[PDB]
RNA sequence: GAAUGUUACCGCAAUAGUAAUUGAACUUAGUACGAGAGGAACAGUUCAUUCGGAUAAUUGGUUUUUGCGGCUGUCUGAUCA
RNA sequence: GCAGUCAAGCGUUAGCGACAUUGCUUUUGAUUCUUCGAUGUCGGCUCUUCCUAUCAUACCGAAGCAGAAUUCGGUAA
RNA sequence: UUCAUCUAGACAGCCGGACGGUGGCCAUGGAAGUCGGAAUCCGCUAAGGAGUGUGUAACAACUCACCGGCCGAAUGAACUA
C-alpha cells in the first residue's frame, strides 16, 4: 500500500518474538504427556506441537513480509526517499534474509515432522522436538541485527509524508535559513518550527492550503549548499530527489539580506547549476526578508546578478516577508494560477412565452436580523434548552401546544378523537346544524308515515 | 418474527431487472446452535445472485429485503405480510445500483435504509 | 505521517510536571519491585526470572573486569590478517545397542497374525541403488524419511562443518550386519566425500575421500555429525 | 452451551401453597408516611391498550403503541390484626399477635376447613378477654412499643366481594413504611376494621413487581449420556419485577374503562365477561406486561423493594383507548350497542 | 446562507425534511440539533413543524407541497393531519388526496410556479394538486427517470438534477421550467440530489459530503448572494 | 497417501512410464516430478507413452512424438483391452530393458500421469485381460497394486497424479479427467469453453442441429431437443452441462492441439 | 409416611442451588487529536442476538365441539331424524 | 549435536565446568511448486462436570501509542 | 571467615571545586566529553575523565570519578553455614 504505512505491526526484537512465539506454542497446545500413553498419541501430540510451532513462525514472518511497504516499483519518488532513508540495499538485503530464514523454518519443521512420525520410545520422540525447537531458535537467533534494523526503519517510516507527486502540488526551496520555514508556516496552516538555523526543518514537512476551491499541497527542505554533485548530505539528497521527481514549479527562495552569509553570487551559481532541475517546470522564484533590504535600493553589481536571474526563461522575481506575510497572499495566488495554466495545457430558461414570476423569498426572512451563534444576544435555540434540560436524553420535546389556531385555550385542549361512534373527522364540519335542522322534519315524516303503526 | 430462512430464492426488487437471488449469507444473524440465520424485512443481507444480469451472475452483492411476505408483529398490533419475498441490491453504504425500484416498500425497511426510501415511490 | 515532531511538541510543554518525579520514583521503587518479584514469579516464571538474573549478574561482572584491566594500562601474511580464522578411535567401546524393537514388526494381511515384517529404526543411507524390490520382499524396511545422504563433518582445524554427501559405509562394531545394511549406529566408520576440503597428501595427489566417525546419534536427532579421522 | 433451564431454579418441586408468600419486604424509609409496602388480589385477564409515549430518542417517540396489559382484581380491604417482630442471631422472631375481635366470617371460613360441619366456635372466647374497658390490647401495645422494632400488618380479602363468589379469603402479612414503630401500631391500632383503599397505596406510573404460582402441567417427567464413569412441570413460585402500572382502576364507578381521549362510557368488563372468571364490579389495577397463574389465582403486588430513578419509571402514561371486545372467540365490538349497530334488529327485538 | 448541515450521521437531509419558501418540515426523531440547525438560517420567520407521516422519519420524501398548500398521502394519519392543520399557515391547505402512489416528494417535485408529476397519476390527484398549488402541471421525466423527485429539484430559481441527465434532456427540462439548470452533484457525487439535500429561493441546505465545488455550483445555479 | 502413491510407485518403479493425452501431452508433461527423479533417481530411464492415439488424427499424433522425441523415446500406444495397438512395440522395449537389466533379476515400472488416461487400461491391455477395475470415472484405484508377467518384470498401478500449483486454472483442470463433473454445482459456467478447443463443424456432426451463439442458447437448444428442459423453456443447465463435459472427458467430441 | 399431646393460620431461616450475557443509534462529534487522510469515550437515553422466569389478548401448525352447512356411496324399503 | 573459544567456581591443588560464543545457522522479499513406507482402532452428536498453560468480554500495564487502529507482559474461568 | 576505611575525624547525609592548551586528531553543514572512531597527554594541584549520566543545532544547563566546609564512632566489599 501507500500513505503511511505506520500500520506495520512493530514487530518485537529476535529474542522478544521468539519467547513470545515459544509461550505461545506452550500455552495453546496440551503439556501432560506420560510414556504409559500410547505410541501413536505420543507421536501425534508431539507432531501437532511442532507444527503449531512452525505454522506460527511461518505466519509471523509472512506478515511481516507482507506488511511493508514494497518497495519495488512502488514509485521512483517513493523509492528514492526510501533509499536515501534506510539505504535500500540494506533493507532489501534484511528482507531477503528474513524470507530465507522462514524457507530454513519451513524446511526443518518438514522434516522434523517426517521424521518424527517414526520414533518409538518417548524420549525419542522429546528430543526430536527439542533438536527442532533449538534449529528454529538458531534460525531466528542470527536475524536478530535485520530484525532490529527493520524495527528502526518501520519507527521512522510510520511518520514519513503522505503525497501523491502526480497530484497538483507546488513547493518551497531556496538556501537555508531564509524565512522558507516560517514562508511555509505562514501560506499554510501546519505547524513548524521558525528556529534560525540552516537546519531547522530537516525532516520534509508536508502542508496542504485550498485556493480556487482546491486543495494545494507542499512540502519543506533546507535546500542545497555548494554540493558540486559529488559530496551531499542525506537530508540534501532527498531535496533533490524531490525536486527531481515532483510535479509543477518548486519556488526558489533567496535570502537578500545580511542573514544568511553566503554571497548573493553563490546563491545564483546554485540556481545556475541546478538549472538542469527546470526541464519543464517553469521555475519562479520569490525574494525573502524584502522588508530589511529593499531590493529596489541594491548595488547595481548585485542587481546585475539578479537580473541575471531573469534571463532564463519561465521565471520571475516576486517580493516576499516573514514580518509581513501580506506578500503570501499574492505569492499563493500567482502559484496556483500557474499551477492550473500547466495543469490545462498538458491537455437555458429559454424564455418559453408564458412563464412569469418574481423572487418569492418572505419579506418575513428579507426584513428578519442575521443571526449570530457565538454572540450571547441571540435566539434561544431550544436546542440550548436541550442541553440544559439534559441533552435528547431526558428532554421532552413539547413542540405542542405552541402552534397557531384560533385561540390559546385550545393549545392545551385535549382532542378526543372517538366520541364511541366512528371518527368525527368523516363528518368534522363547521355549523354542524347543517345535519340536525332536517333530521327534526326527517323523524317526523318517518313518523307519521305510518310505518310503525 | 424473522423473514426468510438461509439460502432463500428472493425475487429481486429493484429496475434493473433480475431473476432471483440466493441468500448465502445473513448480516447481524443470531448464531446459535441449530438456529440457522433468516433475513428479516430491512435487514442488509449478503445474497449471490442466481439469476439476472449475465455480469451479475455468481458473485455476492449486498441485498436489502423490501418485503417479507410472513405475518410479523409490528409494534402496531395489526398482524400485516406481503404478497412475496423481494429485495432491492445496494453496495455497503445503502447505495442501490439501480435508479428505481419495483414495488411497494414498507416503512420498516424504508426509515433503516433512507437511499432506499429516495429510490422508492410506493411507500407503505 | 508527522516525522519526529513528537520531540517538538515535548520540547514545547516540556516534561509534564509530574512525569520526572515519577520516573525517579518508579526507579527508586525497581530495586524493591524486582526483590518482591523474586519472591513472586512461581513455577516456569522463577525459574526463567533467576536465569535471567544470573546472566545480567554475569555480564556485568565481565564488564567490570573489563573496565579494570583497561584501567591498568602466529604470524599470518599481510593479506591474511584482519580476517575471519595411540590409534584409538575418538569415542570407543559405544553404546551397545541392542537387537530389540529397533527392528519393529509390521502387521501384514487383513488378520494380523503372519506379520514376518522387520523395520529398521536406525538411520540408514543406501543412495542411487536402492531400487526397491516388490513389496512381496520386503523382509527389512528402511523408511525413507529416516534416510539421509549428506551429514555433517568437521576437524579440530578451524572448526569449519561442511556437508558433504555420504560415499560409503565400511566398518560397523556390534554384529557389522548393520554394515552391510547401511545404518548409521553411531560409532560407525563411513566415508565421506571431502572434496571440498581440498588437502592434498605428499606426491601432490589430492584427496577427495576420507574415513569418518559418527559423533552424534541420529536416531535421537535430525542431523548427523562426524569427525574426519585425520 | 446453556442447558435445560436454570439450575438456581432447580429442583422444581410442587409449591408447598397456592399463595406466594413474600420473601422480603422494602427498607422502611422513617421519614415517610404509614404507607403500605405491598397488596393482594386475583388476576382477572388480559387486554390490550393502545397509547402514545413521550419518550425522547426512541424511533417510536411521539407514536401510538399498543402493549400488553393485565386487570388484577383488588376490592376494598379490611386490617384484621398486626404482628410484631424481633431481630435475633437466629433471624426475625415474631414476638406477639393481636387481634380485633371483629373478624368476619371469612377468616373463620379460612382458619377451618369443614366449615359446615365445624361448630363455629370461633375466638368468641378469646375476644370475651378483649370485650372488656381492655388494659389487655394495651398490654399488646406496650409489648410490641418496648420490643418489635419491625412491625408487619395483617389483612384478608374480601372474597365476598370478589366477582367469583366465594366464602373463604386469603390471609396474609404485609410490612408498614412509616416512621418508628410507635406510630406504625398506633395506625394500626386506629386502623382495625377500617377499610383499605387500593389507590391510596399506589399511583400511576409506579413500578411494581409481584408473585405468583403458575400454571400447573401435571406429571412432566432421549440420550444415553447424561452420566460419567470417573418431573414436574409448573404450579411453583415464580417473581416478577419492573412492571409499570398505567392506571388506577375505581371499578366501582363506572368511565373507567374508557379514557380521556376515546371517553367510550363503559366498564373493563369484556364483552360477554373473562374467560372463567366473573364481571369485575370493585377496584382493580391495571399494570402492564404479565403475571404468572391463570385468572382467579391469588397475586402479590410489591413496589419493586427500592426506588428506581431511571427515566423508563418517570415516563407517564397517555391512555388513548382501552379494549375490552369479547374474548369469548374472535370479538368484534366493545359494547352491544355497536354489536346492534352492526347487525340492527334482530329476531330477538321484535 | 448556504451552510452546511448534517442530520445525525446522514448526509440525506431531504429525506427527513422538506424545506419550503412558507414553511419546513422536520422529523420528532433525533435532536434539536436538526431543529436549531434549521433554525440559524430560517430565524423565526416562519413555524418549523416537527411531524411525523404515517409514523415514518421520511416525511420530507412521503410529503410534498408549494407556499400556496402542502400535499400529503393517504396513509398519513388523522392526528397528524390536524396536526399539520394547525400548525400550517391559514394560506396552506392539506386533504387526504386517495391515489395509489405515496411518496410525493419522490414520485412529485414542484416549485411555487411550475410542478412535475407522474405521467401516471390519476387526473383527480393532478387537478387537486394544481389547485392547492396555483402551479402548472406537466407530464416528464428526468432522461427516463421515473421517480422525478427522487432526482430533481426546482424552486423560483435556477434547478438542480443529478449528473446522468444528457445534455439535450437538461435542454429540454430547462425550456419547460423555464429556469437555468444545471447538471450538478452533491454529496460527492451522490445521484440523490433530488432527495436527499434541501433548498428553496433563499436557503440551500446540504449534507456535509457536498464538497466546496458543489457548494459554489449550488450558490451559482441558485444565487443565493 | 492415496496421492503420495505418485512418490511410493516412483520409488517402488524401476522405471517410470509416464503416460499422456494424445489431444494435449503438455498438460500431463508437468516437470516438477520430473526435476526430482531427474535430481534424485538418476538410475530411472522416464520413458513416455502416448495414449488415446486413436482420439485424435494420425498426422497430429505423428507431429506430437516428432516433436516429443528429442527428449524421450515417445513410443506410441493405445489402450484398447484386445485390440491395442503399439503393444508390440512397448513390449519389445520392455524387452530390451530387461535384457539390459539381466544381472538383476527384477525390475517393475510405475505409471504416472493423470487420472483416467491410460494407465489402467494400459495395464490390463498389456495382461490382455481385465485386471485391473476401469471404468470411465477418474478414480479406480485407491491403493497400489502389482502384477506379474513373464516373471521377469512386474507392473505397478497407481491412482492419477496432480501436482499442486497455484497456476491450477480450475478452468482448465475442469477440461480434463482429473475432475469428477458429477459432484461440481455449476458446470454450465464452464461450457463455453469447449468451443475453443473443439471445432464447430465437429460438434454439429456430434450433436444435434447447430449455428448457436451465447453457448448458453446452444445449451438451451440441446435441452429442449433432449426433452431435459424445464417448463416454459427454461433448461436443465446442470444435466445438459454435466453431460457436455462427461462426453468431452470420453473423447466423444474429437479436438486436438498441436506443437509450434 | 412415625416427626412435635391433637388440629389449622401466620411467619423467621439452619441449610442446598444461583444468571444474566453480549453488541449498537444518538447525544458529547465531524469536536479533542488531524497540514491532509481519518476521527474517539467519560456521563443519559434508546434499541438488538442467545439464554432464564411466565404465559394465552393479538399470529402459524396442531382439532375428539362432532360444533356448524355441504359433497361421494350404503342403511332403518331412496326422503323424514 | 559435534569440535572449539573466554573461564564465575571445584581442582590429586595435569582436568572439569554455569552463562555467552564461532562453523549446518539462492544476502536482493526469488518461489522449493516438497506433502516421502505413522499397521492403530476410532470419529462425531447432544448435555453435564473440572483445570488455566485465557480467544472475546472484564482488570488494569509497557510501547514512535498523536487518534482510528495496532505489538506485547501480567490479573481474571 | 578474609581484605581495607579510622579520632593523621568510621559509613551515610546538606554546600562548593570539578581548571587551564582545548572548541585535541582526523571524519564535517554539529560532535566544545555524552551521533563516527586511535591513543587518552602535558601544565596543575585537596581534585578533575580529551569524560559517567540527564539535555541541547552549537556550546550552554545539572550530577559523580575524585576532593574539601558541618557532622561524629564504627563502616564498606567478597564468601560460609
Ligand atoms: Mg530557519
Ligand atoms: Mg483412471
Amino acid at each position: 500500500m501507500q500513505l503511511s504505512w505506520k500500520d506495520i505491526p512493530t514487530v518485537a526484537p529476535a529474542n522478544d518474538l521468539l519467547d513470545i512465539v515459544l509461550n505461545r506454542t506452550q500455552r495453546k497446545t496440551p503439556t501432560v504427556i506420560r510414556p504409559g500413553f500410547k505410541i501413536t498419541r505420543i507421536r501425534a501430540f508431539y507432531m501437532r506441537k511442532v507444527k503449531y510451532t512452525g505454522e506460527g513462525f511461518v505466519e509471523k514472518f509472512e506478515d511481516i513480509l507482507k506488511g511493508f511497504p514494497n518497495i519495488n516499483d512502488v514509485h521512483p519518488f517513493h523509492r528514492d526517499l526510501m533509499d536515501t532513508l534506510y539505504e535500500k540495499n540494506h533493507y532489501k538485503i534484511s528482507l531477503a534474509a528474513i524470507s530465507r530464514a522462514k524457507s530454513l523454518v519451513e524446511q526443518v519443521a518438514r522434516d522434523y515432522v517426517r521424521l518424527l512420525k517414526f520414533g518409538q520410545s518417548l524420549f525419542q520422540c522429546k528430543q526430536l522436538k527439542r533438536a527442532a525447537l533449538g534449529r528454529m531458535a538458531t534460525i531466528v537467533k542470527k536475524l536478530r541485527d535485520p530484525l532490529a534494523y527493520l524495527e528502526q526503519v518501520r519507527q521512522h517510516i510510520g511518520r514519513l509524508p503522505s503525497i501523491d507527486p502526480n497530484t497538483r502540488t507546488l513547493l518551497i526551496c531556496g538556501y537555508p535559513n531564509v524565512g522558507k520555514s516560517s514562508f511555509l508556516r505562514c501560506i499554510t496552516k501546519s505547524d513548524v518550527d521558525v528556529q534560525p538555523y540552516a537546519f531547522t526543518t530537516k525532516s520534509l514537512y508536508v502542508g496542504h492550503f485550498d485556493y480556487k476551491y482546491l486543495r494545494f499541497q507542499a512540502i519543506d527542505t533546507p535546500g542545497i549548499l555548494d554540493r558540486p554533485t559529488e559530496e551531499m548530505n542525506n537530508i540534501e539528497m532527498q531535496s533533490i530527489y524531490a525536486i527531481a521527481h515532483l510535479r509543477s514549479c518548486v519556488l526558489y527562495f533567496m535570502d537578500l539580506s545580511e542573514q544568511c552569509g553566503f554571497t548573493i553570487e553563490a546563491q545564483v551559481k546554485l540556481f545556475h547549476s541546478i538549472k538542469p532541475l527546470f526541464a519543464n517546470k517553469s521555475v519562479m522564484v520569490v525574494i525573502n526578508k524584502t522588508d530589511i533590504i529593499r531590493p529596489e535600493d541594491l548595488d547595481e553589481e548585485r542587481a546585475q546578478l539578479l537580473e541575471s536571474v531573469k534571463e532564463v526563461p519561465g521565471v520571475e522575481i516576486m517580493t516576499s516577508s516573514c514580518q509581513l506575510e501580506e506578500n503570501v497572499m499574492e505569492v499563493r495566488n500567482k502559484a496556483c494560477e500557474k499551477l492550473l495554466a500547466s495543469r490545462i495545457e498538458n491537455k437555458q430558461p429559454q424564455a418559453r412565452d408564458d412563464v412569469k414570476r418574481t423572487p418569492f423569498i418572505p419579506e418575513s426572512v428579507k426584513n428578519l436580523k442575521k443571526y449570530d451563534p457565538e454572540d450571547p444576544n441571540r435566539r434561544k435555540l431550544a436546542r440550548d434548552i436541550e442541553a440544559e434540560n439534559g441533552g435528547a436524553g431526558v428532554f421532552n420535546v413539547n413542540l405542542k401546544d405552541k402552534y397557531l389556531l384560533e385561540d390559546d385555550e385550545w393549545k392545551n385542549d385535549i382532542m378526543p378523537e372517538i366520541l364511541d361512534g366512528k371518527n368525527v373527522y368523516d363528518f368534522l364540519d363547521p355549523e354542524i346544524a347543517a345535519k340536525l335542522q332536517a333530521l327534526e322534519e326527517e323523524e317526523e315524516k318517518l313518523e307519521n308515515e305510518g310505518f310503525y303503526n | 418474527s424473522l423473514g426468510l430462512p438461509v439460502g432463500a430464492i428472493m425475487n429481486c426488487a429493484d429496475n434493473s431487472g433480475a431473476r432471483n437471488l440466493y441468500i448465502i449469507a445473513v448480516k447481524g444473524s443470531g448464531s446459535r446452535l441449530n438456529r440457522l440465520p433468516a433475513a428479516s424485512l430491512g435487514d442488509m443481507v449478503m445474497a449471490t445472485v442466481k439469476k439476472g444480469k449475465p455480469e451479475l451472475r455468481k458473485k455476492v452483492m449486498p441485498a436489502i429485503v423490501v418485503r417479507q411476505a410472513k405475518s410479523w408483529r409490528r409494534r402496531d398490533g395489526v398482524f400485516l405480510y406481503f404478497e412475496d419475498n423481494a429485495g432491492v441490491i445496494a453496495n455497503p453504504k445503502g447505495e442501490m445500483k439501480g435508479s428505481a425500484i419495483t414495488g411497494p416498500v414498507g416503512k420498516e425497511c424504508a426509515d433503516l435504509w433512507p437511499r432506499v426510501a429516495s429510490n422508492s415511490g410506493v411507500v407503505v | 505521517p508527522q516525522n519526529d515532531y513528537i520531540e517538538r511538541h515535548i520540547k514545547q510543554h516540556g516534561k509534564r510536571l509530574d512525569h520526572e518525579e515519577r520516573k525517579r520514583k518508579r526507579e527508586a521503587r525497581e530495586s524493591h519491585k524486582i526483590s518482591e518479584r523474586a519472591q513472586k514469579l512461581t513455577g516456569w516464571k522463577g525459574k526463567q526470572f533467576a536465569k535471567k538474573r544470573y546472566a545480567e549478574k554475569v555480564s556485568m561482572r565481565k564488564k567490570i573486569k573489563a573496565h579494570e584491566q583497561s584501567k591498568v594500562k602466529d604470524a599470518l601474511p599481510t593479506y591474511l590478517l584482519d580476517r575471519e580464522q595411540k590409534f584409538s578411535v575418538p569415542l570407543p567401546k559405544v553404546r551397545g545397542i541392542s537387537e530389540e524393537e529397533m527392528f519393529k514388526v509390521i502387521k501384514t494381511g487383513k488378520s494380523r497374525s503372519k506379520s514376518w515384517k522387520r523395520m529398521i529404526t536406525k538411520h540408514t543411507f543406501v543412495g542411487e541403488g536402492f531400487t526397491r524390490r516388490p513389496v512381496k520382499m520386503e523382509r527389512i524396511i528402511r523408511p525413507s524419511a529416516l534416510r539421509q545422504k549428506k551429514a555433517n563433518v568437521t576437524h579440530p582445524e578451524l572448526g569449519v562443518t561442511v556437508f558433504l554427501p555420504i560415499l560409503a559405509v565400511k566398518k560397523n562394531p556390534q554384529s557389522p550386519m548393520y554394515t552391510q545394511l547401511g545404518v548409521l549406529t553411531k560409532g560407525t566408520i563411513i566415508e565421506v566425500n571431502v572434496s571440498e576440503l581440498g588437502m592434498v597428501t605428499a606426491g601432490g595427489k589430492v584427496v577427495w575421500g576420507k574415513y569418518a566417525q559418527v559423533t552424534n546419534e541420529p536416531d535421537r536427532d535430525g542431523c548427523v555429525n562426524a569427525v574426519l579421522l585425520v | 452451551a446453556p442447558r435445560h433451564g436454570h439450575l438456581g431454579f432447580l429442583p422444581r418441586k410442587r409449591a408447598a401453597s397456592i399463595r406466594a408468600r413474600v420473601k422480603a419486604f422494602p427498607k422502611d424509609d422513617r421519614s415517610k408516611p404509614v404507607a403500605l409496602t405491598s397488596f393482594l388480589g386475583y388476576k382477572a385477564g388480559m387486554t390490550t391498550i393502545v397509547r402514545d409515549l413521550d419518550r425522547p430518542g426512541s424511533k417510536f417517540h411521539k407514536r401510538e403503541v399498543v402493549e400488553a396489559v393485565t386487570v388484577v382484581d383488588t376490592p376494598p380491604v379490611v386490617v384484621v390484626g398486626v404482628v410484631g417482630y424481633v431481630e435475633t442471631p437466629r433471624g426475625l422472631r415474631s414476638l406477639t399477635t393481636v387481634w380485633a375481635e371483629h373478624l368476619s366470617d371469612e377468616v373463620k371460613r379460612r382458619f377451618y376447613k369443614n366449615w359446615y360441619k365445624s361448630k363455629k366456635k370461633a375466638f368468641t372466647k378469646y375476644s370475651a378477654k378483649y370485650a372488656q374497658d381492655g388494659a389487655g390490647i394495651e398490654r399488646e401495645l406496650a409489648r410490641i412499643k418496648k420490643y418489635a422494632s419491625v412491625v408487619r400488618v395483617l389483612v384478608h380479602t374480601q372474597i365476598r366481594k370478589t366477582p367469583l363468589a366465594q366464602k373463604k379469603a386469603h390471609l396474609a402479612e404485609i410490612q408498614l413504611n412509616g416512621g418508628s414503630i410507635s406510630e406504625k401500631v398506633d395506625w394500626a391500632r386506629e386502623h382495625f376494621e377500617k377499610t383499605v383503599a387500593v389507590d391510596s397505596v399506589f399511583e400511576q406510573n409506579e413500578m411494581i413487581d409481584a408473585i405468583a404460582v403458575t400454571k400447573g402441567h401435571g406429571f412432566e417427567g432421549k440420550v444415553a449420556c447424561i452420566g460419567a464413569w470417573h418431573g414436574q412441570r409448573g404450579y411453583h413460585s415464580r417473581t416478577s419485577i419492573n412492571h409499570k402500572i398505567y392506571r388506577v382502576g375505581k371499578g366501582d364507578d363506572e368511565a373507567n374503562g374508557a379514557t380521556s381521549f376515546d371517553r367510550t362510557k363503559k366498564t373493563i368488563t369484556p364483552m360477554g365477561g373473562f374467560v372463567h372468571y366473573g364481571e369485575i364490579k370493585n377496584d382493580f389495577i391495571m399494570v402492564k406486561g404479565c403475571i404468572p397463574g391463570n385468572r382467579k389465582r391469588i397475586v402479590t403486588l410489591r413496589k419493586s423493594l427500592y426506588t428506581n430513578t431511571s427515566r423508563k419509571a418517570l415516563e407517564e402514561v397517555s391512555l388513548k383507548w382501552i379494549d375490552t371486545a369479547s374474548k369469548f372467540g374472535k370479538g368484534r365490538f366493545q359494547t352491544p350497542a355497536e354489536k346492534h349497530a352492526f347487525m340492527g334488529t334482530l329476531k330477538k327485538d321484535l | 446562507m448556504a451552510t452546511r448541515t448534517q442530520f445525525e450521521n446522514s448526509n440525506e437531509i431531504g429525506v427527513f425534511s422538506k424545506l419550503t419558501n412558507t414553511y419546513c418540515l422536520v422529523a420528532v426523531g433525533g435532536s434539536e440539533n436538526f431543529y436549531s440547525a434549521f433554525e440559524a438560517e430560517l430565524g423565526d420567520a416562519i413555524p418549523i413543524v416537527h411531524t411525523t407521516i404515517a409514523g415514518t422519519r421520511i416525511i420530507g420524501r412521503m410529503t410534498a407541497g408549494n407556499r400556496r398548500g402542502l400535499l400529503v398521502p393517504t396513509q398519513t394519519t388523522d392526528q397528524e393531519l390536524q396536526h399539520l392543520r394547525n400548525s400550517l399557515p391559514d394560506s396552506v391547505k392539506i386533504q387526504r388526496v386517495e391515489e395509489r402512489l405515496s411518496a410525493l416528494g419522490n414520485v412529485i417535485c414542484c416549485n411555487d410556479y411550475v410542478a412535475l408529476v407522474h405521467p401516471d397519476i390519476d387526473r383527480e390527484t393532478e387537478e387537486l394538486i394544481s389547485d392547492v398549488l396555483g402551479v402548472e402541471v406537466f407530464r416528464q421525466t428526468i432522461s427516463g427517470n421515473i421517480l422525478v423527485g427522487s432526482y430533481c429539484s426546482l424552486s423560483n430559481q435556477g434547478g438542480l438534477v443529478h449528473p446522468q441527465t444528457s445534455v439535450q434532456d437538461q435542454e429540454e427540462l430547462s425550456s419547460l421550467l423555464q429556469v437555468p439548470l444545471v447538471a450538478g452533484t452533491v454529496n460527492r457525487g451522490s445521484s440523490v440530489v433530488g432527495a436527499g439535500m434541501v433548498v428553496n429561493d433563499y436557503l440551500a441546505v446540504t449534507g456535509l459530503d457536498t464538497t466546496a465545488p458543489e457548494l459554489s455550483v449550488i450558490e451559482s445555479i441558485f444565487r443565493l448572494q | 497417501r492415496i496421492w503420495n502413491e505418485l512418490y511410493k510407485v516412483i520409488d517402488s518403479s524401476d522405471v517410470v512410464i509416464h503416460v499422456l493425452d494424445a489431444r494435449d501431452p503438455l498438460g500431463t508433461r508437468c516437470k516438477s516430478v520430473e526435476e526430482y527423479m531427474k535430481k534424485e533417481t538418476p538410475h530411472k530411464h522416464l520413458i513416455y507413452v502416448l495414449n488415446k492415439c486413436d482420439l485424435v488424427p494420425t498426422w497430429v499424433a505423428a507431429a506430437w512424438v516428432k516433436h516429443l522425441s528429442k527428449e524421450r523415446p515417445t513410443l506410441a500406444f493405445h489402450a484398447s483391452i484386445t485390440n491395442s495397438f503399439g503393444k508390440g512395440s512397448l513390449i519389445q522395449l520392455l524387452r530390451q530393458f530387461s535384457q539390459l537389466h539381466t544381472d538383476r533379476k527384477q525390475i517393475s515400472v510405475g505409471f504416472i500421469g493423470y487420472p483416467n488416461t491410460g494407465k489402467s487400461s494400459i495395464i490390463n491391455t498389456l495382461r490382455k485381460k481385465k485386471v485391473c477395475q476401469v471404468a470411465p470415472i477418474p478414480g479406480e484405484t485407491k491403493v497400489w497394486q502389482y502384477i506379474t508377467l513373464m516373471k521377469r518384470i512386474f507392473l505397478i498401478d497407481c491412482p492419477g497424479i496432480v501436482p499442486p500449483s497455484s497456476k491450477d486454472s480450475e478452468e482448465d483442470i475442469l477440461f480434463r479427467g482429473v475432475v469428477r463433473v458429477e459432484h461440481v454445482t455449476h458446470p454450465e459456467q464452464y461450457i463455453p469453453g469447449v468451443l475453443k478447443r473443439c471445432q464447430v463443424k465437429h460438434l454439429e456432426r456430434t450433436y444435434e442441429i447447430s449455428g448457436w451463439k451465447d453457448a448458453t442458447e446452444f445449451i438451451e437448444i440441446l435441452a429442449r431437443k433432449q426433452g431435459r428442459l424445464l417448463k416454459g423453456g427454461e433448461p436443465d443447465e446442470s444435466g445438459v452441462s454435466k453431460q457436455i463435459l462427461n462426453d468431452f472427458n470420453r473423447g466423444k467430441i474429437p479436438w486436438f492441439v498441436l506443437p509450434p
